[PDB]
């Protein structure tokens, strides 16, 4: 897999080469140490036991050289593991801010969470706990086959021909094991799809006083499915048994060949026994690769997730009121269209309202204006300058926004407000508190704006969260302002804060609002009704109301709902 | 594990047989490494080819025997477990039909899928894979150890020098990082939460930026530096910890311990041969015990969770349309009341609403009236009978409810509204939908009322909520319970939902969780709750004249 070589920094190319060369040295040294058993054990079992000392001397010198080069490889492995951990994490942290928000799907977000968080202990020890064993046990059988080739070319051929056979055996065992486990998990999941359906709706069934028929139905389905589920099991039989049989029939075949040559006279008894021992050392590395299959699989999954983070589509790159322009803009998650033929050119200093049902892309429009994403089609410009083609400083300092969620970062209230402009003076903070109605919360808080408002610090309700979110956008000196809110009647300070914010903000800048309620989008100079991602109406509030279009019917229905109450008509 | 052991009670006898069959297979798969020693003995003795062929047939026969036993035991264990899985899936089905209805709205606990699907797969792998693996991984090293001890106790005991060194190094690396080891899982979870916040809070960093990006990167760098400072000093320990177990070191120490004995004539050269065959990979064997036993805990946790689900309390039955409440006290956690001494009575046919600050037991009280739970003290008497004495057939015929999170049911719209009375005709369902202001949309569907509903469909949240309201029409009760948030959860369908919920409310002892203070202007009764206790009781005008909590709250909005 080429990903692991991509993760390593350019600094440590002097450690990658010095790791690969020393790993090859350790592999060749292990192969020589295994092959040195031939004269050693030949002298051991023969009628000259003392002759084996010299080959024991060579073996122990070989072992100490292996100790030194293995220490070097493991030290460089740990050091390169820390280096690649730092490189991977910092590249992820430098990538994701530049990753377009389209990439952050729920599954992609989950994989990014795992990559940032769960891949800590792994990358600190991938190259030392996986690559060193794997590479040192994958190249040792072939290395011993090569080494025996210098003792007898037919013997080396006999050893090396089995390496391909046994690697094919390992591949077959892995396939037939993991596929069997996949099938087992699939069957277990499919059987339990009934119980999920029952459990989710069992309150609705109880309200319908029909729980017993549903339970009987699901039990009958379970019994019927299990009746066929307890027959015809074949797949897992050649699983681990397949490799456990391959790595024993190979041993018996090679030992039988050795003794066949012994009776044939080409070899002596000591040579036959020593060759049996070496042809057992030939087989032991295949066990280690089998034991590394789960760790290798998990590391392969984590490296795939890290490559997903490191391959997300990044956004390319290239103080009065600006003009924000839209030209045939479209956006879609998959094939589901969110925006369809949207075009506008809002003049500087204007105030506009983007309204419509939740199926439209109002927040999509605001995020595209703010430069959170590259639009799927069309062009979004700042006075003719495409948002993606700005310097990062200009792009970040171009637009101020109030999100649907509050997105409080668990800091203090002053910290929660000052992210709009940390360089601003306390007077601007006071103006933000006055307009956003958070001063009512300052009346409650002990320390005021310095009080911690974290999740464990203060249990702020939705109204306080949205008011401080409004203050965030108010504080920033961005030449463009946007607002999308989910204000309700739960806390009436929310709409008052919004009304004061979008009106009393003294700075000159383009403003946009997205909201559902009535009697507050009056202050917007223009209106852009959107249906299913396409603009259907345009004009002022009163203009559209007089026109008697979709906006008028929406106004009438929401007015009827607002005046409604419980207890009578 | 007590709960896990109790769950696995009916599998003890088969699993004991598995733990013997696999212990046998493990020995049979190590048998040829004994017959190779025998073969070396014969070749030293120079036996004729007939005895050689006899031993070669013995070895291949044992290999076939051990390859057939594993297949047979796998086949048998995959049908031992496959019927216990059916028994468990059929037992959880009965348990799910007897839990309190608030159990499925639990918080701080595993999801239903994580409780019934994943915890059954991790039990299937506890029985069929992990117990065979974990008995094999203990039989193999211990059988190898005892065989090598039989061969020669001298070179056998020398195998423990690297094992002792490895254990000493692991212990020394553990004691010097006890605080760090304790902190590491906690820091991992904390950084997982921080990464989640950095990801869901991405737009603020993207637009506002500044302190947020630097703060997240600072926390990530602090975690990285914590890991590096933790494990960098132990590289000296952790490298020499790996060489000691490597097969090359085992081979070298085997030969250094044996070759002097062979040359000095203190042990026959064939007694050394078993160590060469088997004792080289002995280090990598004991390192497999830990991974083997690690596969039992992962499934024992799942068994514990499913048994915990099976041990939950059940919806017990003990022993004029007027809902009553007397000394109602309810505790979520042990000794943590949220409702405290609530006494209330609702006259028949009166639309009643209760208000208060968010998070004051209002929805909990409404659910308790609906019997999603049972009060610790007091009693809710509907028509003079305590709710605890009525069955699910009787109580839920007297007290219907449409709370939040409306649930669709399998089948078409005709058999989704008529769950209470499936014998009802299509015309009754159609007029119920007309009353529920949902007949207009259902007719626009391509299949009309034959459109199949279930886990998901083309209907929005408000539309399925209206379908559940229409179902509540057919489930006629003198009493009802509701949540006002459903009245405006869908802004597009808010008006139709309001008309539908009002039409359902007509001439019924309806209780509502009221949040918008202006919606109770002409209700039949109003009540206020504070920290689980009553503060204000009266109608709209009476509480307006009171000037208390309700007046202050409404003057704020
Ligand atoms: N496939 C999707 N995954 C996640 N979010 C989506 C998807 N499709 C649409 N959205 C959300 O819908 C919004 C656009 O719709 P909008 O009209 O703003 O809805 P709302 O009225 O609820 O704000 C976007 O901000 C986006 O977050
Ligand atoms: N498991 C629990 N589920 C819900 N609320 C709980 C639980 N345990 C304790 N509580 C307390 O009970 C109160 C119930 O709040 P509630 O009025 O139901 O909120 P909502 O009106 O949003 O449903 C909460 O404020 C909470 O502090
Ligand atoms: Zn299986």
């Amino acid at each position: 897999i080429r990903t692991l070589l991509r993760l390593v920094p350019a600094e440590k190319r002097g450690a990658v080469a010095g790791y690969a060369v020393l790993t090859l040295l350790s592999v060749l040294l292990r192969a020589v140490g295994a092959v040195l058993l031939i004269p050693l054990l030949a002298a051991l079992f023969s009628d000259t036991p003392s002759d084996a000392w010299l080959w024991l001397g060579w073996l122990t010198a070989v072992t100490l050289a292996g100790w030194v080069t293995d220490t070097n490889t493991a030290r460089l492995g740990f050091d390169l593991g820390f280096a690649v951990l730092s490189r991977t994490q910092h590249d992820m942290a430098d990538r994701l801010p530049n990753v377009a928000m389209s990439w952050f799907t729920p599954d992609n977000t989950a994989t990014a969470r795992q990559a940032i968080a769960a891949t800590g202990p792994e990358l600190a020890g991938l190259v030392v706990n996986l690559l060193t064993p794997l590479i040192g046990a994958a190249l040792l059988p072939a290395a011993i086959g090569v080494a025996l080739l210098f003792v007898s070319v037919p013997l080396g051929l006999a050893a090396l021909a089995g390496v391909a056979v046994l690697f094919g055996a390992l591949a077959l065992s892995g396939r037939l094991s993991r596929a069997a486990d996949k099938v087992a998990g699939e069957t277990n999941s499919a059987f339990t799809e009934r119980i999920i359906e029952f459990a989710r709706t069992q309150q609705a069934l109880r309200a319908a006083r029909r729980v017993e028929p549903a339970r009987s139905q699901v039990g009958s389905a379970l019994a019927a499915q299990h009746g066929a589920g307890l027959r015809l099991l074949t797949m897992q039989i050649p699983g681990q048994v397949l490799f456990s049989l391959a790595g024993q029939v190979a041993l018996i075949g090679f030992a039988g060949m050795a003794v066949w040559l012994t009776v044939r006279g080409q070899l002596g008894v000591p040579e036959a026994i020593a060759l049996i021992v070496v042809l057992v050392r030939y087989l032991e590395p295949f066990a280690a690769i089998a034991d590394l299959a789960p760790a290798l699989e998990t590391t392969r999954a984590t490296l795939n997730r890290i490559q997903a983070v490191l391959d997300a589509p990044t956004l390319p790159a290239g103080g009065a009121a600006p003009s924000i322009e839209f030209d045939d803009v479209r956006f879609s998650y998959g094939d589901e269209v969110v925006l369809d033929g949207v075009s506008f050119t809002l003049r500087p200093g204007n105030t506009t309202a983007i309204v419509g049902p939740s199926g439209s892309g109002k927040t999509t429009i605001l995020s595209l204006i703010a430069g959170l994403q590259q639009p799927a089609s069309g062009r979004v410009l700042l006075d003719g300058v495409d948002v993606t083609t700005l310097d990062p400083e200009a792009r970040r300092a171009a637009v101020s926004v109030v999100f649907q969620h509050p997105y409080l970062f668990d800091g203090t209230l002053r910290d929660n407000v000052l992210v709009g402009d940390p360089e601003a003076d306390p007077d601007d903070v006071t103006a933000a508190m006055r307009l956003a109605r958070v001063d009512e919360l300052l009346d409650r808080l002990p320390d005021g704006d310095a009080t911690v408002v974290g999740e464990g610090g203060t249990a702020l309700s939705g109204g306080e969260r949205q008011r401080v979110s409004i203050a965030r956008a108010l504080l920033k000196p961005a030449p463009v302002l946007l607002v999308d809110e989910a204000t309700s009647a739960l806390d009436n300070a929310n709409e008052a804060a919004v009304v004061d914010a979008l009106t009393a903000d003294p700075r000159p800048r383009t403003r946009v609002i997205v909201a559902h309620r009535l009697a507050s989008i009056r202050h917007a100079d223009r209106v852009l009704f959107v249906e299913a991602g396409r603009v259907v109406e345009d004009g002022a509030i009163d203009e559209l109301l007089a026109a008697g279009g979709r906006f008028a019917q929406f106004w009438a229905q929401q007015q009827a709902a607002s005046e409604w109450a419980i207890g009578s008509t | 594990a007590e709960a896990g052991s109790r769950l696995l009670a009916p599998l003890k006898k088969p699993l004991i047989v598995s733990g013997v069959l696999q212990a046998l297979i493990t020995l049979i798969e190590l048998a040829p490494f004994v017959l190779l020693v025998e073969l070396a003995r014969l070749l030293l003795g120079g036996a004729e080819a007939e005895r050689l062929w006899t031993l070669g047939l013995t070895a291949v026969s044992l290999i076939g025997l051990g390859a057939v036993l594993a297949a047979a035991m796998t086949l048998w264990l995959h049908r031992v477990d496959a019927r216990f899985a059916h028994e468990l899936r059929g037992r959880l089905l009965t348990k799910l039909s007897r839990l309190p209805l608030g159990w499925f709205t639990r918080r701080g606990s595993a999801s239903t899928k994580q409780l019934v699907q994943d915890d059954t797969l991790a039990l299937h792998y506890l029985i069929t894979h992990a117990i065979p693996d974990a008995v094999a991984a203990v039989v193999a090293p211990v059988a190898v150890l005892v065989y090598l001890f039989v061969a020669d106790w001298r070179v056998a005991l020398v195998l423990f020098i690297p094992v002792l060194v490895y254990l000493v190094l692991m212990s020394v690396m553990t004691i010097q990082s006890g605080s760090k080891i304790a902190q590491a899982p906690r820091w991992a979870e904390r950084m997982g939460g921080e990464a989640g916040a950095f990801l869901e809070g991405q737009p603020v960093i993207r637009i506002f930026g500044g302190a947020a990006a630097s703060r997240f990167r600072r926390r990530l760098d602090d975690y990285i530096d914590f890991l590096v400072s933790w494990q960098r000093p132990f590289v000296g320990k952790k490298t020499l910890m790996d060489l000691v177990t490597r097969p090359a070191t085992f081979l070298w120490i085997i030969l250094v311990a044996g070759v002097p004995l062979v040359v000095t004539g203190r042990m026959d050269p064939v007694n050394l041969l078993p160590f060469l065959l088997l004792g080289t990979t002995f280090g990598a064997r004991l390192l497999g015990i830990g991974y083997g036993l690690s596969g039992i805990q992962t499934g024992m946790l799942a068994a514990r969770r499913i048994q915990t689900v099976l041990d939950e309390p059940e919806l017990v039955v003990r022993d004029p349309g007027t809902v009553e409440l007397d000394r109602v006290s309810f505790e979520y956690r042990p000794g943590v009341p949220v409702i405290r001494d609530v006494t209330l009575t609702l006259r028949p046919g009166t639309v009643t609403a209760l208000v208060g600050p968010s998070g004051s037991g209002k929805s909990t009280l409404a659910a308790l009236v609906a019997r999603f739970h049972d009060v610790t003290q007091g009693a809710i008497r509907v028509d003079g009978r305590d709710i605890r004495t009525l069955t699910a057939d009787e109580l839920y015929r007297r007290v219907g409810f449409v709370l939040q999170d409306a649930q669709l049911v399998h089948g078409s719209v005709a058999e989704n509204i008529a769950l209470a009375e499936p014998d009802a005709g299509l015309e009754r369902i159609r007029t119920a939908a007309r009353d529920a202001q949902i007949h207009d949309r259902i007719t626009r569907m391509p299949d009309g009322y034959d459109s199949v509903l279930g886990a998901g469909s083309a209907l929005s949240g408000g539309e399925r909520q209206r379908v559940t309201i229409a179902r509540a029409i057919l489930a006629d009760t003198p009493v009802l319970v509701l949540d006002e948030a459903t009245a405006f959860a869908d802004p597009e369908s808010e008006y139709l939902v309001q008309q539908a919920i009002n039409r359902l409310t007509r001439d019924r002892t309806v209780l509502v969780i009221a949040h918008r203070l202006h919606t109770i202007t002409h209700a039949d009764q109003i009540v206020v709750l504070d920290d689980g206790r009553i503060v204000e009781v009266g109608t709209h005008d009476e509480l307006l004249a009171a000037g208390g909590r309700y007046r202050g709250l409404w003057d704020s909005g």
